[PDB]
């Protein structure tokens, strides 16, 4: 998402969580830490949308 | 004409995560403890030891009697 583009969508900024080690309850607290960024994907959005055609 | 984007009136939400109140910890707890068993412990030997002393009256109805 951020090492290509897909289309307006380099124009938002947010961060992409890591884990430490290699097991599932650190690949379990990536699920719970996206759904605290895709809030802020959302709200930069509300601001952004210009009027125009479909 | 008729589109939706409002010229203000926002937040936003936080993306932040905090619940961290403590808590009475740290040497608070392990004291309040201590003192309430051995506030139980003093409610012992004044029972158990009242009830011996009954224990002891309640034999003595029988050695009174039985010639």
């Amino acid at each position: 998402r951020k090492t290509q583009p897909y289309d307006v969508y380099d124009q938002v900024e947010f961060d992409v969580p890591i884990g430490s080690r290699g097991d599932c309850y650190d690949r379990y607290l990536c699920r719970v830490e996206e759904m605290r960024q895709s809030i802020r994907i959302i709200s930069q959005c509300l601001n952004k949308m210009p009027p125009g055609e479909i | 004409k008729q589109d939706m984007p409002p010229v203000g009136g926002y937040g936003p939400i936080d993306y932040k995560r905090n619940l961290p109140r403590r808590g009475l910890s740290g040497y608070s707890m392990f004291a309040v403890g201590i003192g309430a068993l051995l506030f139980g412990y003093w409610s012992m030997m004044k029972w158990n030891r009242e009830r011996r002393r009954l224990q002891i009256e309640d034999f003595e109805a029988r050695i009174a009697l039985m010639p």
